[PDB]
């Protein structure tokens, strides 16, 4: 209803976090499964 | 009280009338009050759109009058709105729903005929809140001398008058023209000074300036008590004839409301010409008014008396 490619932007930023965030996440647990 | 209030504050001049009638004590109050006293488009919808400003601007611009169309319309968004807003939710809130939820973004069969429907309900709901002789004159002489009076058509003397149109038939058959007979130079002088200024036809002259005479705080006073006169004569004359038990009852209080205001308005207003010896007749054009009304309020009075004899 207002800047469309304003929404999809944000949009495309959180899905960028949440990846980041999972391969953090999956890189920890590597690591940690590793040290075990 | 409230009302009332408000509608002398919109009008100074009405509120200036209302305190020089009732403050006063000219009139009552109740008494200057008893004198004194859309379609359905179906572009609601798509014209009324979401306005996007420069940056980031959501310029919802709800105005009360499409709320009220949509409720007519929707039904639903009314219930809605009154079992949601404002306890479930803010109004801005339900409408960036409304925004947001299937019923505004109705944009594959299944898709075509919810679209059919939606539009067909819509169209039913707007129609349904839609509701919710030969003349023949006898003396046609009168339009030959209509208004005009009685003139002084006068008929001449006997057939003598025949022979004096003989006369000038003889005098004119032989006719040569002149030009020394036409003018005289004492004509000359004679119509230069009946066209000279103060002559004859040069009818008086100059004038004097009244406006300056006349200061213009009593000017606006004066045009003050002539349109409260020409009211109160207005409301008199309203009643007028007098065909009723309740009409005399009213001209009477209308009378006194005229000598209320006379007493207590336009005579000191007098004074403040006699004071100034002002030699404009201003308040005479008043008197004379006011003469009238009570003549011919007496003269009914008097043929009301002569009527019961």
């Amino acid at each position: 209803i207002e800047t469309p490619e304003q929404a999809k932007t944000r949009e495309r930023s959180e899905k960028i976090k949440l990846e980041f965030e999972t391969y953090l996440r999956r890189a920890m647990k590597r690591f940690n499964k590793g040290v075990h | 009280l409230e009302e009332k209030n408000r509608m002398l504050q919109e009008d100074p001049v009405l509120f200036q009338l209302y305190k020089d009638l009732v403050v006063s004590q000219v009139i009552s109050a109740e008494e200057f009050w008893a004198n004194r006293l859309v379609g359905i488009s179906a572009a609601f919808l798509a014209d009324v759109r979401p306005q996007t400003d420069g940056c980031n601007g959501l310029r919802y611009n709800l105005t009360s009058d499409i709320i009220e169309s949509i409720f007519r319309t929707y039904p639903a968004v009314k219930m809605k709105y009154a079992e949601n807003v404002p306890h479930n939710m803010t109004e801005k809130e339900f409408w960036t729903r409304f925004f947001q939820s299937h019923y505004f973004h109705r944009d594959k069969e299944n898709s075509n005929a919810a679209i059919i429907k939606r539009f067909n309900h819509h169209s039913a709901m707007v129609l349904a809140a839609g509701l919710r002789i030969a003349l023949n004159l006898k003396k046609s002489d009168r339009y030959y001398h209509g208004p005009t009076p009685i003139q002084s058509l006068q008929y001449a003397t006997s057939q003598d008058i025949i022979n004096s149109f003989q006369s000038i038939r003889q005098e004119m058959e032989a006719y040569t023209p002149k030009l020394t007979q036409v003018l005289s130079s004492s004509a000359a002088s004679s119509t230069i000074t009946a066209l000279s200024p103060g002559g004859a036809l040069m009818q008086g002259g100059t004038q004097q300036a009244i406006n300056q005479m006349v200061p213009n705080d009593i000017q606006s006073e004066l045009k003050h008590l002539y349109v409260a006169v020409g009211e109160l004569l207005r409301h008199f004359w309203s009643c007028f004839p007098v065909n009723t038990p309740f009409l005399e009852e009213k001209v009477v209080k209308m009378k006194s409301n005229l000598e209320r205001f006379q007493v207590t308005k336009l005579c000191p207003f007098q004074e403040k010409i006699r004071r100034q010896y002002l030699s404009t007749n201003l308040v005479s054009h008043i008197e004379e008014m006011l003469q009238t009304a009570y003549n011919k309020l007496h003269t009914w009075q008097s043929r009301r008396l002569m009527k019961k004899t």
